[PDB]
């Protein structure tokens, strides 16, 4: 059994997220089949299931901008919500509860981090031509390859210990 | 009335070869076949550890116990090894939505230091190694993704031309 999850890792906000798990070892004809997120400080929010005939339940806390949707035929279901602001920015999982452990959880995609991004630049950008906003594009290459060597090399000595302790 | 899932503590850090036991408490009453635990290690999903209480999934070493009933369930480790250092989430599968707990980190006390790393045996120190990687590869990924954030007003001002 495994679940498959696809779909896009941004999202700007009041607009749609939808993400597609591609079950492929059962099929979603059978049991039941949720939707879970995980919120950065470690909470995780059941957003809802889609049964083994097509009912669904969705989390009050949602409201009704969540819909849950599935294709029979490609033994796939969907995730969708609607008008998203930045409170949505979480990992969101697909999973199969199973009946024979009294539904727990025994099967989980890979998630997909979802981010959702304010982009209110609109004042600032506009006194910008073409060209300066091309320059600040690449402007943030070599900003990023910093952050990411830092990274790399704050593991470099968090794992020298170990080495080190393996050579004795 | 939803039913919340309080994990006490939070963190915790501990040697290994010690014993420990962290708990959850539920709102209100749940039957033992319904509260569960997952263990999540960075980088990948959750895994299903312990169901209804008191059975192991498979894989999961014996070390692992649980026990429990009414608002009151725990999960114990016997003598803890470098791998079970994870986040630990209980959840009830009773009522919707099925609410989980909002973990237990449980980190490796004093694991970063020469001085007690040298006393691990040669297959605990290489699996730990390694364990490292998912942790850094999902920190460059968060500012991966952070920078696609950045990336995005400046692709919407270059085409609003
Ligand atoms: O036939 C029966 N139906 C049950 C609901 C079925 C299970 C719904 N459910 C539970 C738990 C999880 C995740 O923990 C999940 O994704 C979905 C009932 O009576 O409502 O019995």
């Amino acid at each position: 059994v495994k679940l498959q999850q696809s779909g896009p890792s941004l999202v700007k906000p009041s607009q749609t997220l939808s993400l597609t798990c591609s079950v492929t070892g059962d099929s979603i004809t059978s049991g039941y089949w949720n939707w879970i997120r995980k919120f950065p400080g470690n909470k995780f929010e059941y957003l809802g299931y889609i049964s083994y005939s097509g009912r669904t339940y969705y989390n009050p806390s949602l409201k009704s901008r969540i819909s849950i949707t599935r294709d029979t035929s490609k033994n796939q279901y969907y995730l969708q919500l609607n008008s998203v602001t930045t409170e949505d920015t979480a990992t969101y999982y697909c999973s199969r509860p199973y009946y024979r452990y009294d539904y727990a959880i025994d099967y989980w995609g890979q998630g997909t981090t979802v981010t959702v991004c304010s982009g209110s630049d609109y004042e600032f950008l506009k006194s910008w031509t073409v060209e300066d906003l091309q320059k600040r594009l690449l402007a943030l290459d070599p900003m990023m390859e910093q952050e990411i060597e830092e990274i790399r090399q704050k593991y470099q000595s968090k794992r020298q210990p170990i080495l080190d302790a393996i050579e004795a | 009335m939803d039913i919340e899932l309080t994990q006490s503590p939070a963190i915790m850090s501990a040697s290994l070869g010690e014993q420990v036991t962290m708990t959850c408490t539920a709102s209100s009453s749940v039957s033992s076949s319904y509260l569960h635990w997952y263990q999540q290690k960075p980088g990948s999903s959750p895994k299903l550890w312990i169901y209804s209480t008191s059975n192991l999934a498979s894989g999961v070493p014996a070390r692992f116990s649980s026990s429990g009933s009414g608002t009151s369930y725990s999960l114990t480790i016997s003598r803890m090894e470098a791998e079970d250092a994870a986040t630990y989430y209980c959840q009830q599968s009773w009522k919707a939505p099925y609410t989980f707990g909002g973990g237990t980190k449980l980190e490796i006390k004093r694991g970063s230091d020469y001085e007690f790393l040298k006393s691990w045996t040669v297959e605990d120190l290489q699996k730990r190694l390694l364990a490292l990687d998912p942790m850094m590869e999902q920190e460059i990924e968060e500012i991966r993704q952070k920078y696609q954030c950045k990336r995005q007003p400046i692709l919407d001002a270059i085409e609003a031309k």
